[PDB]
RNA sequence: UUAAAGGAAUUGACGGAAGGGCACCACCAGGAGUGGAGCCUGCGGCUUAAUUUGACUCAACACGGGAAACCUCACCCGGCCCGGACACGGACAGGAUUGACAGAUUGAUAGCUCUUUCUCGAUUCCGUGGGUGGUGGUGCAUGGCCGUUCUUAGUUGGUGGAGCGAUUUGUCUGGUUAAUUCCGAUAACGAACGAGACUCUGGCAUGCUAACUAGUUACGCGACCCCCGAGCGGUAACUUCUUAGAGGGACAAGUGGCGUUCAGCCACCCGAGAUUGAGCAAUAACAGGUCUGUGAUGCCCUUAGAUGUCCGGGGCUGCACGCGCGCUACACUGACUGGCUCAGCGUGUGCCUACCCUACGCCGGCAGGCGCGGGUAACCCGUUGAACCCCAUUCGUGAUGGGGAUCGGGGAUUGCAAUUAUUCCCCAUGAACGAGGAAUUCCCAGUAAGUGCGGGUCAUAAGCUUGCGUUGAUUAAGUCCCUGCCCU
């Protein structure tokens, strides 16, 4: 009723998440004009990898449709 | 071979029951009686008040269920014939061989 | 993403009524689901008399 | 392959009279809804309306009663035109109060004041072969007070057992 | 935002097959029951039928838990806006009568 | 300066004015009690970050069927989601809109956020208008419902008189009844709503209608004893017992008295009953309560860091006090142990969306576990082998063995979790209470009271409440003094 709730604020401000990347993304390498050069790592045959390449990590390794995890030393 | 007859309401069980009756004392079939169950009841008792103001007011709801058995050893082509008849909404039949 | 936890399988939160999902009230089990103040109204169409 | 007791399913089939009653009232309310009478066959469940300006339950080119047909099927589970309605006319207007206070909603709605509505469903109910009619119209009536408008003509019993008949 | 493809072709094409959709109030929080023709349960069918109950196309009615979805004679003329896709088929609502 | 002030006279409303009646929510004569003690559970006040809220004489205070571990939950603490529909418009990413692995932070394996960078495909995100939700406020805006007046008997029109008229007589001096229910006198007649009549339950009875989902007599299979054709239990006809369909049966009718021809009261017989209990219930209100029952709703507030909706906790229970409805005792008409013996309502499974009722056998001291069977039900629990009661033993007027509050330890059941609440079982601790001032509640015959069972709540679930059975009185059949109400 009469007890209003106000922003006491100890938690000044948080933003949501907005997903920022670079203009293109080039995942390929050309060699001899013509031929391609793979750079990142594929995923293994779990009727994911067919065509999603794994992210870079220090020590991990990541999937992107079914999050298939890897760790390899 | 067993015919429940289970109706809504008493009037027109007995009005069913006694066209059953006049439709089957006719034939060849020794007709066993229209076999009385007892009454059911479902009592339901209801505040009668969406807020609590005033005495302790109750509503009691009551249903009758009443049921029939009838028994006619035949064989099965003659229960689909006794079987068709232009009947009461509020009866309900089950047959049992 | 949690959507779906407290899995509300029992007591008085599980008890969903048929006329306007109301839950405070208590819902019988007759075969029956209705908010006891229109089953007042309504007894009269589903087949109750007063006696 | 299922099956319930003979205590519960009569108020699911009452339950179930009261609900395609009461939806039926809810969005028929345009044309003159009486009610319904469903008829259990185990081939064929019947359920015939009783309306009093059929025109519009009948439909365009056979129309709304499929469609509401369609309607009753896809929820409550009668496939292969199990379920199949039949619509019937109330010639005797007068007779049913809930089509009265139908007809008096939509005078009611769109101007037509209560005191030349109230006399003109009065003046046909009576008319209509009637012993007698009483309308209680009551609420926000012209102020800020809910002033209860009653009107009251012929003969009426309120008391004992056949009241309700 | 958006669900696999399938749901939306699938909804539509369940409103072309009847011209009649049935969900219920319980979006989801309580209890998680599956729609009685298809996988999405309640709250993809709400998604779904609220542009069109929002644009005048779908009519609205409730009964008790349920909302019914009616179908209009312009609403068959917006929807032949969804009848670009398939061929020109009526449904067995306004076509033939037995 | 004002368009009224005023005078008879009618109908309401009001009175702290008079008269007549009614009510066991009023009394007399009584019964059970409460108020005394303990406990359960609501209310006020305290306390608290929260102790959600309304209701406050009958007509609030075990009421919201309101019995909360989160659920219920509407209150606090902290943290996710948009289900932001739909139009125009900004970036339109040379197609990058949402979803997450590991580490840190956080209850979280919540991508909430950060380090890191794969995936999804023109439904996105943002803005401008609008929309939805709310157990947010407003019952003094309301609908509907309920309660109260009122479980008392009171209201209206047609013809006709009285008056110019609103209106009045009808609708009443008296008698009688639960009654404006009648007789009566009559400026009134025929009449209406209501009360009765209506419907259900209970009470009777038939060689009426009929039943292997209910019983009886004989009878055979067949167990036991006297042994003397007898006696008790187990496994061809008729509805008397169980159940339910119609009809009948009770009307103050027969007699005598009290009464104006009267309306009607009293005593007895025949009878099963000389009349039982409920439901519905007039015109009209309360400025009674419900927006916290509704997708019933007007107005106001918020709407993306949300009064929307989810997740984890706490809270509603928190106690220096006062009050109400209740439960248990204060014993010997009793407590303990053992034996014996009788019910009726009603409920019970694979449900319109998650679920019981329980027989048998074994283990365990117990609460309980295990395997199997039956019951969608007059079929199975179940011939509901209930409590109270009856017989015998122990106690012997001691706060005792009555009372079992408080508290410690252990063991099982349902739940995902009972700890600042489960529940039950076993041991132990053993308080007040010695029949309760002032006042106050209910009640006239299978009635109060004693006593147990079923449902509602539920998953585990009663001391609340609704119905059912068992045992089962003392007092009245009268009045207007206390209180409340009706009419002139
Ligand atoms: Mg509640
Ligand atoms: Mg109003
Ligand atoms: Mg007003
Ligand atoms: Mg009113
Ligand atoms: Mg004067
Ligand atoms: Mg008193
Ligand atoms: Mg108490
Ligand atoms: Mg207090
Ligand atoms: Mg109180
Ligand atoms: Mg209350
Ligand atoms: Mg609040
Ligand atoms: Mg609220
Ligand atoms: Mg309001
Ligand atoms: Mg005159
Ligand atoms: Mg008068
Ligand atoms: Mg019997
Ligand atoms: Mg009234
Ligand atoms: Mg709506
Ligand atoms: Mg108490
Ligand atoms: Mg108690
Ligand atoms: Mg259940
Ligand atoms: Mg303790
Ligand atoms: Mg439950
Ligand atoms: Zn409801």
């Amino acid at each position: 009723k009469r007890k209003k709730k106000s922003y006491t604020t100890p938690k000044k401000n948080k933003h949501k998440r907005k997903k920022v990347k670079l203009a293109v993304l080039k995942y390929y390498k050309v060699d001899e004009n013509g031929k391609i050069s793979r750079l990142r790592r594929e995923c293994p045959s779990d009727e994911c990898g067919a065509g999603v390449f794994m992210a870079s990590h220090f020590d991990r390794h990541y999937c992107g449709k079914c999050c298939l995890t890897y760790c390899f030393n | 071979i067993r015919i429940t007859l289970t109706s809504r309401n008493v009037k027109s069980l007995e009005k069913v029951c006694a066209d059953l009756i006049r439709g089957a004392k006719e034939k060849n079939l020794k007709v066993k009686g229209p076999v009385r169950m007892p009454t059911k009841t479902l009592r339901i008792t209801t505040r009668k008040t969406p807020c609590g103001e005033g005495s302790k007011t109750w509503d009691r709801f009551q249903m009758r269920i009443h049921k029939r058995l009838i028994d006619l050893h035949s064989p099965s082509e003659i229960v689909k014939q006794i079987t068709s008849i232009s009947i009461e909404p509020g009866v309900e039949v089950e047959v049992t061989i | 993403q949690l959507y779906w936890s407290h899995p509300r399988k029992f007591g008085q939160g599980s008890r969903s009524c048929r006329v306007c999902s109301n839950r405070h009230g208590l819902i019988r089990k007759y075969g029956l689901n209705m908010c006891r103040q229109c089953f007042r109204q309504y007894a009269k169409d589903i087949g109750f008399i007063k006696l | 392959a299922v099956q319930i007791s003979k205590k519960r399913k009569f108020v699911a089939d009452g339950i179930f009279k009261a609900e395609l009653n009461e939806f039926l009232t809810r969005e028929l309310a345009e044309d003159g809804y009486s009610g319904v009478e469903v008829r259990v066959t185990p081939t064929r469940t019947e359920i015939i309306i009783l309306a009093t300006r059929t025109q519009n339950v009948l439909g365009e080119k056979g129309r709304r009663i499929r469609e509401l047909t369609a309607v009753v099927q896809k929820r409550f589970g009668f496939p292969e035109g199990s379920v199949e309605l039949y619509a019937e006319k109330v010639a005797t207007r007068g007779l049913c109060a809930i089509a009265q206070a139908e007809s008096l909603r939509y005078k009611l709605l769109g101007g037509l004041a209560v005191r030349r509505a109230c006399y003109g469903v009065l003046r046909f109910i009576m008319e209509s072969g009637a012993k007698g009619c009483e309308v209680v119209v009551s609420g926000k009536l012209r102020g800020q007070r809910a002033k209860s408008m009653k009107f009251v003509d012929g003969l009426m019993i309120h008391s004992g057992d056949p009241v309700n008949y | 935002m958006l669900m696999p493809k399938k749901n939306r072709i699938a909804i539509y094409e369940l409103l072309f097959k009847e011209g009649v959709m049935v969900a219920k109030k319980d979006v989801h929080m309580p209890k998680h029951p599956e729609l009685a023709d298809k996988n999405v349960p309640n709250l993809h069918v709400m998604k779904a039928m609220q542009s069109l109950k929002s644009r005048g196309y779908v009519k609205e009615q409730f009964a008790w838990r349920h909302f019914y979805w009616y179908l209009t004679n312009e609403g068959i003329q917006y929807l032949r806006d969804y009848l670009h896709l398939p061929p020109e088929i009526v449904p067995a609502t306004l076509r033939r009568s037995r």
